[PDB]
RNA sequence: AGCGCAGCGCGGACGCCCGAACCUGGUCAGAGCCGGAAGGCAGCAGCCAUAAGGGAUGCUUUGCGGGUGCCGUU
RNA sequence: GGUUAAGCGACUAAGCGUACACGGUGGAUGCCCUGGCAGUCAGAGGCGAUGAAGGACGUGCUAAUCUGCGAUAAGCGUCGG
RNA sequence: CCCGGCGAGGGGAGUGAAAAAGAACCUGAAACCGUGUACGUACAAGCAGUGGGAGCACGCUUAGGCGUGUGACUGCGUACC
RNA sequence: AGGACCGAACCGACUAAUGUUGAAAAAUUAGCGGAUGACUUGUGGCUGGGGGUGAAAGGCCAAUCAAACCGGGAGAUAGCU
RNA sequence: CGAAGGUGUGCUGUGAGGCAUGCUGGAGGUAUCAGAAGUGCGAAUGCUGACAUAAGUAACGAUAAAGCGGGUGAAAAGCCCGCUCGCCGGAAGACCAAGGGUUCCUGUCCAACGUUAAUCGGGGCAGGGUGAGUCGACCCCUAAGGCGAGGCCGAAAGGCGU
RNA sequence: GACGACGUUGAUAGGCCGGGUGUGUAAGCGCAGCGAUGCGUUGAGCUAACCGGUACUAAUGAACCGUGAGGCUUAACCU
């Protein structure tokens, strides 16, 4: 879920 | 209590008279080279010397 | 310009503005606080602002790194003042202007 | 002001002030420092420390208010527990005053009170 | 509790595909050409993001709002960037601040 | 009562430690630049060493100040 | 020229005023009309149970409001330019 | 690009013949409100000017007795409709 | 039983202070009168201006009443200001 | 190679005014002699608009007063969390009708609006949100009263009514 | 606003010690009484703006404004 906020 | 005539003008530029802002004039502290505010020590940790607020 | 920065709108009023505006002059620049940071009017709190700024304009429109400057000018204007109405005895001591000022602060050579 | 000493108050009810004093007394035992303006401070002190005292007996006489000048026996159990041995040396005295000052929207002093650590004495560090 | 410290090890840790695969597929509603834009060849941006992070020290990697003109003049020269391209990656990081702070559980809803 | 010493204290060297994001140096990933290649140039973070400038301490040298200790001398 | 007297004695502006400089406020003035305001000439003098005038509500790729249009809904057919 | 609260507001840079055209936007007057400078001004009574008038600030001229501002002191002297 | 007694709700307004650019274009505070009655109240209906309604004061008929409000005759007339 | 207009100046006329020109200004103006007037303001408790004055004065709306520690934030007396404290409780609680017509909930933003500050709101901008065979309205029934085929009246309008 | 006192070379405020004063014999414990209650501890407990005293807390070291020998003329004193 990190990369799918960081990058969103 | 109704006034009749009134001159902006002249009058009330000379009660202002008595309505200028005014200076302080305060100390730096031996630590803070600066602020100390008004007879205060510092604020940048609120200490006159140590464990006063938050310091060292 | 000989950097400035002034205000526009906001709402404080000339005379309330025009007060702490007499505090400073002259000297001035390297008194961005204490001739004002101590002393707390809301006029006070806004003619700082923009006396930042506009020594701040001096890493900009022209050289001079903030130390010297004088600030030669600090004069407030009145500003279109906003109107409004006042429900009192049945309406007739209703006016109300907000009123508004700047404060146009400069800062030339001595 | 009419014609000597007497004094004590600010715009509040005498009536109720005992409470916006008393909270407040129960505080600096609960804490240590507390921002409330040089009026409220340079009053302070006098429901504070006369209450500081009560620690040579800690029997009756020091429970002369715990089931009332606060809900819980908290800061009462906390004094003749702490407060009242701590200071035991130099009774008089105890709580010092710091000005802050400026409220922000209402230009009125500060300060904050204190006690011991470093109050209008001195101590050391640690702790 | 978050900085460039911790935001640069998110680069590193993108050396399993990275999101070659993943970050590529987490947008099915493509709008057009979203994807490479994001993506951009993994080297036009992704890259040097992290290469000008690693010029700066740590003081700079702990606090953000203490770079002025004579640290981003520097980071460029080092990096081999411009001084608008180090103002990108402070202005994308200061979203990023305001972003991970305003949730709890997923922060979705 | 006056000095010379011991000593205390203090300042400057030496040894150790610490110590400038760039304008100090060496080494310099990532990145940038030149060329048709092969190969170089410039250079940041970090690491090591090292000035200006500090510190703990052992104490050699040493300018000056002390006047406690307290020999001798006028 | 040194003190002591006597006689005079301008320099200060908290502020105020006049003159000029520069601004602010404000919106007059000048300039301009796919808006009005008389009339000439020439038409036309009526629309409506084949459902009017006037609207409500809908109808666009989103679509708030006008303008259109009506569940065939910024339109459908057809002849002409 | 820079100050700022990722404000307001502004300062540069650029557009432009012009931004002393920046959206409050043509020209922008008056009342009214300021900053600056020259002079008058804190023991003097009243429609505040007018007549006389020294001084002061600038400007005069190969002096020649002047121009502009301001006006101490003084004779007079109760707005318009 | 009672247009009976005392007294909240409810209905009303005798007194004083305050308010009088109000909290309020009639109220607030402390008292005060009626409180099973010619009582009190919700909803809806009916009386229209020289007309209505009126336990009657010229009271009420939308903060308006010795003749309502709106539009018209209308630029009434004004030997007056 | 700068019209009208605005502002200064100099010359000129008895005066109403005339001209020349600095500056502003950004497009038009009009000798002359003649012609026609919405033809000239200081007042009418004149009409419209703008800005003063009083004056940074009164006032900030029930005397049920609040204190403190955290959080957030550019900033917190007022917002969120917590512990105290006080106020109402035939209510200052809860539900519905009348009337209102998104004020409801979430996220956001703080210009204007909140008689202050405002990160907060019944404010702005977004979204979301009211699910019935049994509750209500429709719907059967009729009251007061209204309308009323034909009808009776009445210059017309229209009144009354089976 | 003013005006007086004091700012560590200190009693100027607050606190603290003692006393005064005013209230009227606390709380707790013991005993009597079935109990209300009473008695003893006890003239206790509490106690303000007061009096005597005490630096415990706060009154910090500096900084600011105000200068640098005082116009001309004459008379009297002078070397
Ligand atoms: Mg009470
Ligand atoms: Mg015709
Ligand atoms: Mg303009
Ligand atoms: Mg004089
Ligand atoms: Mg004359
Ligand atoms: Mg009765
Ligand atoms: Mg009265
Ligand atoms: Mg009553
Ligand atoms: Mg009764
Ligand atoms: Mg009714
Ligand atoms: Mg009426
Ligand atoms: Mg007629
Ligand atoms: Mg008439
Ligand atoms: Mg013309
Ligand atoms: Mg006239
Ligand atoms: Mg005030
Ligand atoms: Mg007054
Ligand atoms: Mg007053
Ligand atoms: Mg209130
Ligand atoms: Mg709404
Ligand atoms: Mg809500
Ligand atoms: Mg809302
Ligand atoms: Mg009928």
């Amino acid at each position: 879920a990190a990369a799918a906020a960081a990058a969103a | 209590a109704v006034q009749q005539n009134k001159p902006t003008r002249s009058k009330r530029g000379m009660r202002r008279s008595h309505d200028a802002l005014t200076a302080v004039t305060s100390l730096s502290v031996d630590k803070t080279s600066g602020e100390k505010h008004l007879r205060h020590h510092i604020t940048a940790d609120g200490y006159y010397r140590g464990r006063k607020v938050i310091a060292k | 310009m000989e950097t400035i920065a002034k205000h526009r709108h906001a709402r404080s009023s000339a005379q309330k503005v025009r007060l702490v505006a007499d505090l400073i002059r002259g000297k001035k620049v390297s008194q961005a606080l204490d001739i004002l940071t101590y002393t707390n009017k809301k006029a006070a709190v806004l003619v700082k602002k923009v006396l930042e700024s506009a020594i701040a304009n001096a890493e900009h429109n022209d050289g001079a790194d903030i130390d010297d400057l004088k600030v030669t000018k600090i004069f407030v204007d009145e500003g279109p003042s906003m109107k409004r109405i006042m429900p009192r005895a049945k309406g007739r001591a209703d006016r109300i202007l907000k009123r508004t000022s700047h404060i146009t602060v400069v800062v030339s050579d001595r | 002001m009419r014609h000597r000493k007497s004094g004590r108050q600010l715009n509040r009810n005498s009536s109720h002030r005992q409470a916006m004093f008393r909270n407040m007394a129960g505080s600096l035992v609960r804490h240590e420092i507390i921002k409330t303006t040089l009026p409220k401070a340079k009053e302070l002190r006098r429901v504070v420390e006369p209450l500081i005292t009560l620690a040579k007996t800690d029997s009756v006489a020091n429970r002369r208010l715990a089931f009332a000048r606060t809900r819980d026996n908290e800061i009462v159990a906390k004094l003749f527990n702490e407060l009242g041995p701590r200071f035991a040396s130099r009774a008089g005295g105890y709580t010092r005053i710091l000005k802050c000052g400026f409220r922000a929207g209402d230009n009125a002093p500060m300060a904050y009170i204190e006690l011991v650590d470093r109050s209008e004495k001195a101590e050391a560090a640690a702790e | 509790g978050f900085d460039l410290n911790d935001f640069l090890e998110q680069l590193r840790q993108m050396k399993n595909m990275g999101g070659m695969a993943s970050l590529m597929g987490k947008l099915p509603g493509m709008g057009q050409i979203p994807d490479n834009v994001k993506s951009q060849m993994d080297d036009k941006v992704l890259v040097r993001m992290e290469a000008i992070i690693n010029s700066m020290t740590m003081k700079e990697r702990a606090k953000p709002e203490i770079i002025k003109g004579s640290r981003k003049r520097r980071i460029a020269a080092g990096s081999g960037m411009q001084v608008q391209d180090v103002n990108r990656l402070l202005k994308q990081f200061d979203d990023m601040q305001r972003m991970m702070k305003k949730m709890k559980k997923g922060g979705m809803a």
